[PDB]
């Protein structure tokens, strides 16, 4: 056996035992049946970083959304965005921010 | 002079033809005469005489 | 099932043809032509003469009905006129050459709208 | 099973060593003689040109034919561009004295 | 000017280093090309984009050799100063270092000269260096070196009397007064077409390129493809279009048909090639034909789009030459039949090969896509069919590109191992430049 | 040769001479290809001809 | 005459020699061109470079005008919704006219004139219809359109 | 279309702009279209039962227009001689 072969990872438990795949090659995506030992912790940390990216792009999207027409009723973006205009319904009547007809024609 | 928008010399032209430029105080040529054999050899109006001359 | 056996392709042991780059040898048996059906036997043993002979009838069998209806049938076959609009709505709708309202033979400018729906290709100057 | 490095780095050439050193030429290909011959022949294919019937005919209809087609298309595009720009007939190479280079001080 | 003298004198001190100090020789020759990259980046910092067309001028009396900066010269100078240290990483002898140092001096001074006789003196002083670089004794080809030198000499010898004709006509070869005088434009236009149609590979004077760009070493191929072809384009944009514009209008059908047949016939020839380096070498002719037709259209923003295509080609094709050079250096062949399954054995090299294949075929998120779109906008504005010819023939470029990639990268895994740190860092500046210039090129 | 009894042997060879196509077949197919893939050129040429013949009719019947 | 041309050249050289400008003004972004009756402006190099700088300024300003009008037209059309057919024709017309000016002024020596509205085409169709009426034959051409785009 | 003239429009331009009626739906039943769109787009999953009247009325108006279109075609063909009278 070569000197450097002791430094290499074994074939994982996902890989069939009769499959040969030249363990010295560094694949940028992981390679043949990649199964690292601390994978659950790494999965949790990458999920946390993805959540950070999710918050960042949610904030950027909310800051840069432009609505040239008022909506025709209540939309869920009213809850988190203050640039959403007041709804104007299908008959042209101005509405409240919770999507109900104002007093004078309600009930 | 040099821009990425256009090439100004491609559309900056004279509007009229020019007059002849005066180049010297004397405007007559000086040269040695051509021999008559080559003067005759230039004439193409007689095809046979042209071939015989050339 | 990864790791299935596969037969290897032999290396050339004879002089090569001049235009050898029309065979695709990827390392395994069998290789293929550079484009399929360019040479070798076609599937089902058919030939180009077979397809051209059957197509010389079948192509006019498919182009026959379109020609007949485009030259021997017109807008008046329909039992009704197209959808009716007010003048301010209609006048912009029939500006499209694409529109199906130019087939309204009861419109007062039916001919002029049809004459404006002729397809041109080079924009004139 | 060669040893080309000391335990603290320090590459060793192994000139007099018995074991074969891994180096730049370790993965050089084993040459197939017929492949080398075919690539040599394709490298010197100008020695195989001959003015037979097929060579002359294909050099006329494809090379000269498409060159003439492209020249005709270029002249067509030039003339159509000059007509659609309000210009008169313009002087290309060998076309008698005419207009070249529109004036920017002029409305066409 | 004083800075340029200091940089030349620092670069020329490589010869005086004793050869037994190997580390010092390597470091000195690498730093001698790193410094001009910093200086040209500073010149870009100093440039006023709302100012004059010609900035940072210097003229050396009655010796010709006058210099100035515009946008095309500045972008090309930045590209050359990027490309030369990568060439320094691919050489091993002092002779190679000195040849590339002299080539860098000549290219950088030729890119920004404003005198036609100065351009003639500075450019083809590199001829003997190219002859020695291509016809090197054990691994070069003397036939290729003879071809490139003789074609370039033929074109330059056609130009030289016409250069001297306008010099006797007006009294100067300075381009600022050559553009404002009355000159016989047909003769000078034919001389300038003769040089720049050989420098840019335009058919029929294009046969030197397939031999020279393949017989060269990897550093020589990087220089010849990414830099030296664009001297014809900057020749068109700096000297020929401003000084002989009547000729440039009248020759347009001839230049147009030369560009169309060069594009089509060179694309058709690239499909039958069996050498990877010859495949990469032919593909450059079609791109330069698109560059030349976009320059000659003179229609919308023609200088901008054509310069941007020159930069996109100068980024993408040297990287393909670098990958072919890695394969040749560690497998000793350039023949397609010896390579298969390179994805399994060189995954990083094959990924880089795929990305630069997509870049060479003008796919989006690469600067070639923006370049070809704007070049076809410039071509379309003269006539729609001259754009249609390039548009419909896009299947022919993709055919050879994907056929070469699919033949060498997939299949049975045979071939060398993956790239080293040095090979990756030779490739890496071109990739970063491509990602930037293909996503956010301008602000 | 360890798998020749499983997937077949190398005895049967490819029947192709690697020769170019005939001249007439190549010419005819290339002309068909030019007609199909370059149809805007023929459309625009026909437009120019139909336009100039109308101006011929105008110039003929106008000066009479 | 030659003497008058020479004296004018001397005056231009003297003026451009003793020229200065400060306080936030760039030379080579001049406010006005130099008005001349010269046959071939390249006869006087200083005037040629001055008017070259002025013409470069105008080309870039026209590009910027096109961008401002495109943003305005986008705002109109996106606010109007399905009412865009009768509400934002005028701003579309102004954007198309600005693009026409940006392309057709100082166009170069080879490019054809760009019609953003198909306006030359429909004008030609009008004239050809009128000519075919007097010719008293059938029109081989389409009838001219009242508007071809969202603007013109 | 003089024998079977169009009915008056009951929806103004401002009312069709306020309901964002698509321009190819701005015909002589546009008010019924406005009612049907307003009912359906706010009724969610159970639109077929609680907007049945608005859809039925819209389809009834379109039936009246369909019958008028058939009658216009019959009168036009009668005037051209294609159908004997
Ligand atoms: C340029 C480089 C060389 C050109 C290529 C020609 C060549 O080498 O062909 C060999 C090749 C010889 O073939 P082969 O394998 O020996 O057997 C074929 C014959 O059986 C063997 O016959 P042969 O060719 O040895 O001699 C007998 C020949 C009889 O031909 C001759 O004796 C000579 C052929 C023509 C006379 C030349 C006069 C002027 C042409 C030059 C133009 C200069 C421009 C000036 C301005 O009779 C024929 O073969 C019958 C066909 C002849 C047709 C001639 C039509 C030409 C007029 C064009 C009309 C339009 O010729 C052919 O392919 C056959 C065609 C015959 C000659 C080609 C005629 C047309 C091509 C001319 C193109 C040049 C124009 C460039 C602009
Ligand atoms: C003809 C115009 C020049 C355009 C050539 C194309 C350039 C290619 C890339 C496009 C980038 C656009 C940059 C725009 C802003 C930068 C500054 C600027 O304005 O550009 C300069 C010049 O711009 C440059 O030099 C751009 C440099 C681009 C070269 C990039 C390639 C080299 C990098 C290689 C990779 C490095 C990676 C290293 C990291 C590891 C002047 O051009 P204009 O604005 O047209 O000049 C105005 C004309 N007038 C004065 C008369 C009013
Ligand atoms: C050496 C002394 C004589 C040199 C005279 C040169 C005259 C012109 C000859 C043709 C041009 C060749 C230029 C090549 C320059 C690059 C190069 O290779 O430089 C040389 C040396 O070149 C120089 O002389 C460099 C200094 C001159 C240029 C710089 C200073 C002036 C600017 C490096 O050393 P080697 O090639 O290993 O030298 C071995 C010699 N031999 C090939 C014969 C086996
Ligand atoms: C024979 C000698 C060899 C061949 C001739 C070389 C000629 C010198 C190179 C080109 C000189 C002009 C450089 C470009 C430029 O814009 O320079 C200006 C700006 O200066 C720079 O920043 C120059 C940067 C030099 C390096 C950039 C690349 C240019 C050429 C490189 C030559 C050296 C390369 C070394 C490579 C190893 C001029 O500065 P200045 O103060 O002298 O002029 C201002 C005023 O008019 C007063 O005269
Ligand atoms: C040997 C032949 C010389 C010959 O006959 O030339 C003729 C007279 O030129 C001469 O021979 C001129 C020289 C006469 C003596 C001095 C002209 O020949 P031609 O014009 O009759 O040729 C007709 C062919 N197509
Ligand atoms: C002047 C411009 C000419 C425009 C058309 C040029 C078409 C050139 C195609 C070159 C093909 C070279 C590469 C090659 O053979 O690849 C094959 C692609 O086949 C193919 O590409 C076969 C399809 C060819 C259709 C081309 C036109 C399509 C639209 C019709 C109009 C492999 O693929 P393979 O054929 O072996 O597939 C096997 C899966 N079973
Ligand atoms: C610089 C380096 C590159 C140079 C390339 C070669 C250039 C050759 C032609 C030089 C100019 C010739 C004179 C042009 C004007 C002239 O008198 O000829 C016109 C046609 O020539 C033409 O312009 C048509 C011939 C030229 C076609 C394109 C060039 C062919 C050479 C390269 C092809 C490579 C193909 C590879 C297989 C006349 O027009 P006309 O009388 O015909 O008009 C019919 C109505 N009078
Ligand atoms: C043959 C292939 C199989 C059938 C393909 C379809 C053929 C349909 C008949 C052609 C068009 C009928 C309408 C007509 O002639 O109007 C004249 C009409 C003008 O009449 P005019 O007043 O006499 O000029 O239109 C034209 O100018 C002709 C346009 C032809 C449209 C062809 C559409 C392309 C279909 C592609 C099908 C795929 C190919 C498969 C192989
Ligand atoms: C590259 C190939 C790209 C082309 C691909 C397919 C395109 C097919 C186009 C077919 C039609 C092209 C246009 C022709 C009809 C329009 C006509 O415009 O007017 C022509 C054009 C326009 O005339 P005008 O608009 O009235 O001035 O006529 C000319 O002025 C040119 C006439 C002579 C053309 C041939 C000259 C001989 C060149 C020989 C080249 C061979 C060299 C071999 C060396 C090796
Ligand atoms: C070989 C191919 C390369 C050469 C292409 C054809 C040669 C063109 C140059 C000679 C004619 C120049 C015409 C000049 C002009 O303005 O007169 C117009 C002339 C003016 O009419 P007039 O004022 O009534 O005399 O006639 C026309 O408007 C129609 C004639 C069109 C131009 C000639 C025919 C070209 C047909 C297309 C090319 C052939 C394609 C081959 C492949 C087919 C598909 C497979």
């Amino acid at each position: 056996e070569p000197s450097w072969a002791k430094q290499l990872a074994p074939k994982s438990g996902l890989c069939p035992p009769e499959f040969h795949y030249n363990r010295e090659i560094w694949y940028p995506h992981g390679g043949f049946y990649c199964d690292p030992k601390g994978w659950r912790k790494n999965t949790l940390l990458t999920l946390g970083g993805i959540g950070v990216l999710l918050y960042m792009t949610f904030s950027y999207s909310t800051a840069n959304e432009v609505r040239h027409m008022p909506p025709k009723g209540w939309i869920p973006s009213i809850m988190w965005n203050s640039n959403v205009p007041d709804p104007v319904d299908f008959r042209g009547r101005k509405l409240n921010r919770d999507g109900t007809l104002p007093e004078g024609e309600s009930s | 002079v040099f821009s990425g928008a256009f090439n100004t010399p491609s559309s900056t032209t004279a509007r009229e033809p020019y007059a002849k430029t005066k180049s010297s105080e004397a405007e007559y040529g000086v040269d040695t005469p051509v021999p008559a054999s080559a003067l005759k050899a230039a004439d193409k109006h007689d095809a046979l005489a042209y071939a015989v001359a050339n | 099932g990864a790791g299935a056996p596969v037969k290897l392709a032999p290396r050339p042991d004879k002089p090569l043809p001049t235009w050898y780059e029309l065979w695709w040898d990827n390392g395994y048996y069998p290789g293929q032509p550079a484009a399929d059906f360019m040479f070798g036997a076609w599937p089902g043993n058919m030939t180009e003469t077979y397809y051209l002979r059957f197509w010389s009838v079948f192509g006019l069998a498919l182009a026959a009905p379109f020609y007949y209806v485009a030259n021997f049938t017109d807008e008046t076959r329909m039992p009704m006129v197209p959808q009716q609009y007010p003048a301010e709505v209609r006048d912009v709708l029939v500006q499209r050459r694409n529109s199906m309202l130019k087939h309204d033979f009861s419109a007062p400018d039916f001919k002029e709208v049809k004459d404006r729906a002729k397809i041109y290709w080079t924009p004139m100057y | 099973e060669a040893k080309q490095f000391t335990p603290d780095g320090k590459y060793m050439p192994g000139i007099f060593s018995k074991a074969k050193p891994l180096d730049r030429s370790t993965q050089w290909v084993h040459k197939n003689p017929y492949i080398e011959a075919w690539y040599y022949r394709r490298d010197h294919f100008e020695n195989e040109f001959v003015w037979n019937y097929r060579t002359t005919i294909e050099a006329l209809w494809f090379l000269g034919g498409f060159t003439a087609a492209a020249y005709a298309l270029s002249v067509f595009a030039f003339r159509q561009a000059d007509r659609r720009s309000g210009y008169p007939k313009r002087q290309i190479l060998g076309d008698e004295p005419a207009m070249v280079l529109p004036d920017e001080r002029q409305f066409y | 000017m004083f800075i340029s003298v200091l940089l030349i004198l620092f670069a020329l001190c490589v010869t005086l280093i004793p050869e037994a100090h190997y580390h010092m020789v390597r470091v000195w020759s690498f730093v001698a090309t790193i410094i001009p990259m910093w200086v040209v980046t500073w010149m870009w910092w100093n440039f006023d984009a709302s100012g004059h067309g010609l900035q940072m001028l210097v003229i050396l009396g009655r010796s010709h050799l006058a210099f100035g900066i515009d946008g095309v010269a500045l972008s090309l100078m930045l590209l050359t100063t990027v490309l030369f240290p990568i060439c320094m990483m691919l050489l091993r002898t002092v002779a190679g270092f000195m040849t590339f140092i002299l080539l860098e001096v000549l290219v950088l001074s030729a890119l920004c000269v404003l005198d036609l006789l100065g351009f003639y003196i500075l450019f083809e002083a590199s001829l003997i260096l190219l002859f020695l670089l291509i016809g090197r004794a054990p691994y070069g080809s003397l036939e290729a070196a003879y071809k490139i030198v003789l074609y370039t000499m033929a074109g330059s010898l056609v130009l030289l009397p016409t250069l001297f004709m306008i010099y006797s006509e007006c009294g100067t070869t300075n381009v600022l007064y050559m553009t404002c005088a009355y000159n016989h434009q047909t003769v000078l236009g034919w001389g300038l077409l003769a040089v720049l149609a050989v420098k840019i590979p335009l058919m029929p004077v294009h046969l030197w390129l397939p031999e020279a760009h393949v017989a060269a070493p990897t550093a020589g191929s990087v220089l010849l493809a990414g830099v030296l072809l664009k001297l014809g384009g900057i020749g068109f944009l700096r000297f020929m279009l401003p000084v002989v514009p009547e000729f440039c209008v009248s020759v347009f059908p001839l230049v147009s048909t030369l560009c169309l047949v060069s594009f089509l016939f060179s694309t058709l020839s690239t499909l039958r090639q069996i050498d990877l380096k010859k495949i990469v070498a032919y593909s450059s002719i079609a791109h330069m034909s698109m560059v030349t037709l976009a320059i000659f259209s003179q229609s919308e923003f023609s200088a901008y789009s054509s310069s941007f295509l020159m930069i996109a080609h100068g980024l993408i094709s040297p990287a393909l030459f670098l990958i072919v050079g890695i394969l040749y250096d560690r497998a000793h062949t350039k023949f397609i039949l010896y390579f298969s399954g390179l994805g399994a054995s060189m995954p990083i090299g094959s990924t880089l090969f795929f990305l630069f294949t997509l870049g060479n075929l003008a796919f989006p998120l690469f600067p070639n896509f923006i370049a070809e779109v704007l070049c076809m906008v410039s071509i379309f504005a003269v006539h729609e069919l001259l754009a249609y010819v390039f548009c419909v023939c896009q299947v022919l470029g993709a055919a050879y590109g994907f056929w070469a990639f699919n033949r060498v990268v997939h299949g049975l895994p045979r071939g060398p191992a993956d790239v080293t740190r040095t090979e990756f860092h030779t490739v890496l500046p071109l990739l970063i430049g491509a990602v930037w210039l293909g996503i956010k090129p301008m602000a | 040769t360890s798998l020749d009894h499983v997937f077949g042997d190398n005895s049967n060879k490819l029947n192709y001479n690697f020769e170019p196509m005939g001249m007439g077949s190549l010419f005819i197919r290339t002309m068909v290809m030019v007609g199909v893939f370059f149809f805007p050129v023929f459309i625009m040429i026909n437009d120019d001809y139909k336009y100039t013949s109308f101006l011929d009719k105008v110039a003929a019947a106008k000066a009479a | 005459s030659v003497e008058e041309r020479q004296s004018f050249h001397d005056k231009v050289n003297d003026v451009f020699k003793n020229l200065t400008g400060e306080a936030g003004k760039r030379w080579a972004r001049p406010d006005e061109p130099i008005l001349h009756t010269l046959n071939d402006e390249k006869e006087e190099p200083h005037i040629f470079f001055h008017n070259t700088n002025y013409r470069t300024s105008r080309k870039y300003i026209n590009v910027e005008k096109t961008k401002i009008l495109r943003e305005q037209a986008l705002e109109c059309v996106r606010a109007a919704g399905t009412a865009r057919y009768h509400k934002c024709t005028e701003v579309m017309k102004r954007l198309q006219a600005a693009v026409r000016v940006a392309s057709n002024v100082d166009r170069g020596p080879l490019a054809r004139k760009r019609d953003v509205g198909f306006i030359y085409h429909n004008n030609r169709l009008r004239e050809l219809q009128q000519q075919a009426a007097e010719l008293e034959i059938e029109n081989p051409f389409p009838a001219p359109a009242k508007q071809a785009t969202g603007g013109y | 279309a003089d024998r079977f003239p169009p009915p008056p429009m009951k929806a103004t331009q401002e009312q069709m702009d306020a309901a964002d009626v698509p321009y190819h739906y701005r015909d002589y039943c546009a008010h019924m279209y406005i009612d049907y769109k307003e009912c359906r787009l706010t009724s969610g999953f159970s639109w077929r039962t609680k907007c049945a009247h608005e859809l039925h009325a819209y389809n009834k108006c379109e039936y009246k227009e369909f019958k008028r279109r058939v009658a216009i075609a019959i009168e036009e063909k009668r005037r051209r001689g294609l159908i004997a009278a």
